[PDB]
């Protein structure tokens, strides 16, 4: 009676979606065929026969990565009307994923979401998995967040945006494909979770002792975080928190709604020994600078509204005991106007392991979702990567030729520059 | 007295090759009357891509241009030229000294 | 889907095509007959990008062969992998090459052009989603410069929204095999920066030294130089027809590369380039497959990368490797080559990784440079045009076909900007 | 409820700590695995599973000696993040353990100590094992005692310095490295115990009859002395003495805090017969001129504040009897201002023999500590070994080239010369 | 970690190294191919100091082989352990040796200097913690004195904060195999006190008397002289690549040793040196492996240690022994020889003990002295300069390449202080 659905726009959302839907079948005994040997109705509109198809719409412009799904192990799971493909990709071009080619199949996408809201009576929210890199994942979501607010408007719309790193970038027009996706979705997003590609490599290197992490392994860490946010629907816990409740505790203004996730503990199999990982210990591992999955220095700002999503055998006294240590500490300075900014959710499931993953089986976990202040310097970075590449008019001739104007680039920067004034608007102290 | 640790990094990491040959031959004769001053540091555009921007001395005075004088607070990191691998090596220091030779500014 | 047409023109192009469709057809496991014998089923999942299924389970290449004499077309037909082609494609003339740009574009190019395009149209109606037109010519000769720079201006008249990518062989600095190649080049550069998208400018002079130093051969035949070019040629499109962990195609390798609509002249590269006996000394790891790439000895275009700077840099890999080893090494070399990149382009390493290595190796790297290092390629050619135009030597053949004296200054006026802009966009800062 | 961590800076500190942590696992039945078939909470932050990891931080710059630990018998024992290595050693150079390499990994060390004291509610003291020889053992300690006096300040900070021998020295800049590390640690050390190599070679020859003593065998004697100081926490006796109770009895003036250890009886296995070793016999063996573990003549001075730490089956009547025999003797002269200067502790544990060691199993032991007078004549030794190498200015060109001023060498000598005056300030008779 | 580069220059240097890498290969158990066959796993724990692992579990040396003619490099490549090296390292020239400091530094040293250092730069990028640079040359010739004294003045331009330890065979008093070796050494002494850190002055003269009296041979070939030198050359570094009790390394063998930044000329030593049959008469104990050392017959540098005194005397012991027996003997020989040490250096013995003896022994001693005994090495050489400069004979060859008559007086003025400083700090008391 509470059903959330998921959309997989681009490729970086689709291969993360291969890590999510593999993982849900382990937490419920679901086969890849949909067979199983009662609260899993939040993701699976079932059939009168034995099969549990998922609630997922895989839209893609190029037919490349979808054919790995149509031929892989989870071929039999999905309904083959969900698996929507096309002919030519946007190819890192906002004007080929929002104006030219993305205009074509948009009436096959929304009409497919139309036939999934009728299998639901308690429709809950949206899960668009995408990235800010390409012009498909950040050029078609910007089209599609406009459309699902025309359809509903009053439903929660959660993204999981894979963030462009300050160290490593595998594109060239990537600071053009991020300023354009802000302006289009900022008036119709709900709460976009930032996850960085860079910071997972350090967590795979130091805390896990993996020197060769593949894209198979950077998505296992984003699999458990998405499994932790939606852990309160599929299971009964001590203090549950539904998806409609995230938009009020975490979003202080109609602009600042960019939380960065953080999972803990992350340990190797050999280091499951040698330590005990108490809730008073693993909570201090949340607020380290060395464990944040978006590369900033969190001791260079504040914290407007944190949020802790515990799970496993966790004592709610020791939660209060571990938190009362934290607000007494020195380095972790919250915001003056926020009195005390936590929203703690204790659930009754251990963090389940996937076979083949290099994560130890621990008895408890936490997915901190910290709306910090200091990430605006990382928003200040992707304007300095805009200004130097726009005074020389570099790479503009691909956008102009496919339906995009010159007037809409210094426009959205000033809109982004208005979003950068708002974080220093937070950092003031309105005294007396 | 670290003339060798900076001239090696002038023509291998910051201004190397045939492109800026006219540029780095300027900054040899500029410091010829200098280097009796003990230490000299450079400014670096970014810790990821080290490009040369300004040449300093340690007395912080610019001779070939950013700011004419620096403070300790606007310094991002303190980098050490790894001679064995022609790269940068970060430090835990916040003050100056014999160890530091490469500084990066903030914004 | 995403079908590509492969047109061949000139003698130099038509002997890569005997080797290219041997480079390709050994990856997909294609016999000299035209059938399939490979083991993996990943090959036939994307066989239709270059092929057509015929009756009996046979696959034939989508290639269209153009010449002005039946000389070299008889060699490719009589050669191995020659009977794989569709025999209607072989469109050839009678008057010979002429080694003459004024003949292959104004005299013989004006007769056989419509008998080419109707076979092109027959090959394009059999394709659902047309991608682009990879064309194999060379700037040196007269067949592949008069006819090869005509199909640019005729097929883009028919297909104005596809990708046009030529695979050209550029004249060398030291040795010259044509006396009028300072006239065949400048008449073609005028036609390339009109209606193309990219051009993999490959030299011969740097291609010999790699066969001497790095490959360590003794007698390099053209069967071992085109063996090295066509190895690089398949690596560009191998992410368009095989599953990769980070996908690229012939538009992602078009938008990410080209910063301005004229500066689109590339320079390839490849790794590993072992020796026959020195394949037991170097470790085959991603930090070793990159340090071989960013040295100047590996650049097949005969210029120095340390002269001039880079604008955008691609690095298409193959094989099965890990994305941290890639992303560490793409950071690591940009530290130690920081002065060789340009300032107003940050994060200037485009990177893609496929998952199918070449048949027999373990991993391989295809480099796609784009630099201001090729400013003294055009400075070299447009000077050889200058001294040969003062005394107006060799002019009584092009003028004899009816070509005007101003048009040679017109094409020289076009290259006058293009030399300046690699200087103009070098020291322009912000 | 009481915890005392142990840090092993250097190499000579660590190789003793290879023999120390061998002994505690004998005194508690612990395997090298951390398995075992409320007395051991002082050295084992135990896990809820079966493993008792020690509270140890092994830090050294050169990665040679630590790889013996990571491959030895006690591989599985330690928490592997504790074992901290580096690349280039200090190599007997003070300006490479405090200015060049010591600044590199000081933040991996202190943050690792930071994650140990949070597992401690009753934190008691420090045990920094370091020798005065190298520029790691006396250049990284002097950096580290500055830093841990910033974090804690009030806590007790015990060290164990392997003294430079008066006739035998296996280094050339060793009379430099003692004056350097004194000046830095004298304002922040607590009670620095001097143990000499040369006297342990004497005891291995005469009282043990071993003609080939290896560093396997010169560390078993220091392993018993370190164990008997920390024997009152781990056990329970008729009169116990905690580690904070050392620094008040033993340090009269805040400069003179350099006592020398002495263990007794040290007998061979064949000499366990032929004698009786009574509680009034072994205490006369404590105050011999021969049986002291620093090669000095104790009859060339006085005794400011002795200490006796017995263990085993000891009756407190005869302790009062054997002490009363001692102050009536001729040669032993206490200082005139100290009325009676003893501080006696009795435990209920015999000293445990280690297999392979050539020490005989006895019923009782004594770990004599004595803040004596005449050790400053051996401090006068390490300035005549300084003045002859500072006048001709030898070896200075390695210090100056690695971040070290010239003015900090006659400065620290005068501070060492001020330490020489205070012992002669003690020995006077302030009459009337 | 702590990798070491092993550059080889000159004919004398390139024939020790062919024997030197035969020594290192037998302590770690290395075949001629490159694989592993040893029994102990302690050998591979620090294998990465001289080696780079290649594919298939094969180790190759980190050696860079510099030459001016292809003569001697043909002998090493055709000889055994020739195929262990990497075939890109063999950097050689064409114009012969020359036996000429004006040719190995001004004529052929000007061209082949960057073909060396680019291979040096390729070896250093494959190293994590770069330790130092051991160079195998000889003061006598003209390849190992012009080219070998150029690389120090180019690598310290590139690596100013490392250690540069050269292994120089020094000319003998009686026999002289070069007439102008009094010109070769005094031009090389000018280039080692500038930019080195230590220099093992090994002679030929005293090396035969060890091979005649102590070893009791009849016909000493160079295959047995360099057999004896390389046994010392591997002993200095075995406290870095094997676990020891009281450790030492190349920087601990720098700060302990060198009192002043110019007096860094060391003299080697080794024990035991048995006869073939007289190994059954002498006891193999540490008090016998010390009295063999501190006598003058064991010194490989041909000078009398009793003339002049010592400054810092280190003695790296090896094998399984006990530290009391060590420190008893290092005290005993300082009591009985106290007049041969200097007054103002107290406690003047550095001592190291490792645990892996050579294959077949039980314990071994490597002695690294330092003395004022080599005032009459420089009193010998600088006078042979002097009588060959009053008439200024042999000058019309070095001047012929462009060298000035003051530059010979500059290098002679450099040695004029260095003779005085072993006299200035000899009787300086306090
Ligand atoms: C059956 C047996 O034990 O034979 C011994 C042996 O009899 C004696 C006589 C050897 C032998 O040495 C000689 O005959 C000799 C000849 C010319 C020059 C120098 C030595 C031996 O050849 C040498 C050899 O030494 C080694 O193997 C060391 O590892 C040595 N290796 C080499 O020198 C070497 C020789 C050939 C090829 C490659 C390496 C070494 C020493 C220091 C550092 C590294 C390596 C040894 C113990 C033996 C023999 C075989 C007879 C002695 O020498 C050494 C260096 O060990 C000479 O006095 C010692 C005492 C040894 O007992
Ligand atoms: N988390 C995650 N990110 C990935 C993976 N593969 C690629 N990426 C990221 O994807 C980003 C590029 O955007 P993509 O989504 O792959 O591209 P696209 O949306 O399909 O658009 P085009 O490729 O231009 O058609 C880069 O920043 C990569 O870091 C993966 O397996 N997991
Ligand atoms: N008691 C004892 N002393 C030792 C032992 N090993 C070495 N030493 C002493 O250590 C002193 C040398 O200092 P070290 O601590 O070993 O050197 P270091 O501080 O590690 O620094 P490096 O010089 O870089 O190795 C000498 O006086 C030795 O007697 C040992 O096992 N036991
Ligand atoms: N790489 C390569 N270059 C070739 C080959 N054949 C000819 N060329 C080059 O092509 C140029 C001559 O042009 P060519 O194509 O034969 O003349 P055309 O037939 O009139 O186009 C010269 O620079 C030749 O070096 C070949 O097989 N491989
Ligand atoms: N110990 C030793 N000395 C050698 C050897 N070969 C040559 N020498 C000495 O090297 C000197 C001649 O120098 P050489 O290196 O051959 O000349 P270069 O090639 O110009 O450097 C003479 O003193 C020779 O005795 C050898 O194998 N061993
Ligand atoms: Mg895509
Ligand atoms: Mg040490």
């Amino acid at each position: 009676m509470r059903e959330c659905i998921s959309i997989h726009v681009g490729q970086a959302g689709v291969q993360i979606g291969n890590a999510c839907w593999e993982l849900y079948c382990l937490e419920h005994g679901i086969q890849p065929d949909g067979q199983m040997p009662d609260s899993f109705n939040t993701f699976f509109s079932e059939t009168g026969a034995g099969k549990h198809v998922p609630r997922a719409v895989f839209v893609d412009l190029e037919p490349t990565v979808i054919d790995e799904v149509r031929t892989g192990t989870y071929r039999q799971l999905f309904h083959p009307e969900q698996l929507i493909t096309g002919k030519e990709d946007a190819a890192n071009n906002y004007a080929r994923g929002h104006y030219t080619i993305g205009k074509e199949i948009i009436d096959l996408v929304l009409d497919r979401i139309r036939k999934l809201a009728d299998q639901c009576t308690g429709l809950q929210g949206f899960l668009v998995f995408h990235s800010f890199g390409g012009g498909t994942g950040s050029g078609f979501t910007s089209l599609l967040m406009e459309r699902l607010s025309v359809d509903y408007g009053k439903k929660s719309k959660l993204e999981f945006s894979i963030y462009p790193a300050p160290q490593v970038s595998t594109a060239v027009v990537e600071p053009y494909n991020s300023i354009l996706t802000t302006h289009t979705t900022l008036e119709h997003s709900d709460c976009a979770f930032m996850v960085d590609n860079e910071a997972i490599y350090d967590i795979c290197r130091r805390n896990l002792d993996i020197e060769r992490p593949t894209y198979t392994n950077l998505n296992r860490l984003i699999s458990q975080i998405v499994s932790s946010i939606t852990a309160s629907l599929r299971f009964d816990g001590a203090l549950n928190v539904d998806l409609t409740e995230f938009q009020t505790n975490l979003v202080p203004y109609p602009r600042i709604h960019f939380p960065l996730a953080t999972y803990a503990p992350v340990i190797s199999a050999e280091k499951a020994y040698h330590e005990q990982l108490s809730v008073a210990e693993i909570t201090n591992a949340c607020f380290e600078p060395a464990n944040q999955m978006v590369k900033c220095d969190p001791r260079h700002g504040k914290y407007m509204a944190c949020c802790l999503l515990y799970r496993g055998d966790v004592v709610p006294k020791d939660v209060n005991a571990a938190i009362a240590t934290i607000k007494t500490k020195r380095s972790i300075q919250f915001v003056d106007w926020c009195p005390t900014g936590f929203k703690v959710g204790i659930n009754y499931q251990p963090p389940t392991v996937v076979p083949g993953g290099d994560l130890a089986k621990v008895q408890r976990a936490v997915c901190m979702l910290s709306n910090t202040t200091a990430i605006a310097e990382a928003w200040a970075r992707l304007d300095h990567k805009f200004d130097l590449m726009y005074a020389k008019r570099a790479f503009v001739h691909w956008y102009v030729g496919e339906g995009m104007e010159e007037g809409e680039f210094s426009e959205a920067r000033e809109d982004m520059a208005a979003l950068e004034k708002d974080y220093e608007e937070v950092g003031v102290d309105s005294v007396e | 007295t670290n003339k060798l640790l900076i001239k090696n990094a002038l023509i291998h990491l910051t201004l190397a090759g045939e492109v800026n040959k006219k540029e780095r031959e300027d900054v040899f004769e500029a410091m010829k009357e200098y280097e009796d001053t003990n230490q000299m540091i450079i400014l670096v555009r970014e810790v990821n891509v080290p490009a040369f921007r300004a040449l300093y001395v340690v007395v912080v005075k610019k001779i070939i241009g950013g700011p004419k004088f620096l403070t300790e607070d606007v310094v991002d990191v303190f980098c050490r030229y790894d001679s064995g691998g022609k790269k940068l090596s970060k430090l835990s220091s916040r003050t100056f000294g014999v160890t530091t030779d490469v500084v990066v500014l903030k914004s | 889907m995403r079908e590509i047409v492969h047109i061949q023109a000139g003698q130099c192009g038509n002997q890569i095509g005997a080797k290219f469709w041997e480079v390709i057809s050994d990856e997909h496991g294609i016999d000299p007959t035209g059938t399939y014998h490979g083991d993996s089923d990943l090959q036939l999942d994307r066989i239709s990008v270059y092929y057509n299924e015929a009756t009996g389970g046979k696959y034939v290449p989508r290639a269209i062969l153009v010449d002005l004499e039946p000389g070299t077309m008889d060699s490719v037909r009589s050669g191995p992998f020659g009977q794989i082609f569709r025999p209607d494609n072989f469109v050839f003339g009678q008057s010979g090459a002429g080694n003459n740009w004024a003949k292959g574009h104004y005299t013989e190019g004006a007769e056989l052009v419509d008998s080419v395009l109707d076979v092109v149209r027959k090959e394009a109606e059999s394709c659902d989603c047309l991608q682009g037109f990879q064309l194999t010519h060379s700037l040196g000769g007269g067949t592949g410069s008069g006819m090869g720079t005509l199909l640019i201006s005729k097929i883009r008249e028919e297909y104005p929204d596809r990708i046009m990518n030529t695979f050209s062989v550029v004249p060398s600095p030291k040795v010259s095999d044509t006396v009028v190649e300072p006239y065949n080049a400048t008449l073609s550069v005028h036609q390339l920066v009109e209606n193309t998208d990219e051009t993999y400018c490959i030299d011969n002079e740097a291609l010999y030294d790699i066969c001497f130093r790095t490959l360590k051969l003794t007698t390099p035949t053209y069967g071992d130089l085109n063996h090295l070019v066509s190895a690089t040629m398949s690596g560009v499109t191998t992410c368009l027809r095989f599953p990769g962990q980070l996908n690229a195609d012939l538009r992602k390798l078009a938008v990410n590369m080209v910063p301005f609509p004229r500066l689109h002249f590339f320079m390839p590269g490849f790794a590993p380039l072992t020796s026959r006996g020195s394949q037991q000394y170097r470790a085959l790891t991603v930090p070793e497959l990159t340090q071989q790439v960013f040295d100047a000895k590996n650049m097949m275009a005969a210029c120095d990368p340390r002269h001039g700077r880079y604008l955008t840099v691609a690095a298409v890999f193959r094989g099965r490797m890990s994305m941290k080893e890639v992303d560490e090494q793409m950071l690591n070399v940009q530290n130690k080559n920081s002065s060789y990149f340009v300032e107003w382009i940050p994060n200037n390493v485009k990177t893609a990784v496929c998952d199918i290595p070449p048949r027999g190796l373990k991993m391989a790297v295809t480099f796609i440079g784009n630099s201001t290092a090729i400013q003294e390629l055009f400075k070299r050619i447009s000077e050889q045009f200058t001294a040969m135009f003062r005394r107006k030597a060799f002019l009584h053949w092009y003028t004899g076909e009816g070509m005007d004296e101003m048009e040679f200054t017109e094409a020289e006026s076009n290259m006058n900007d293009l030399v300046s802009e690699y200087q103009q966009y070098q020291d322009a800062t912000a």
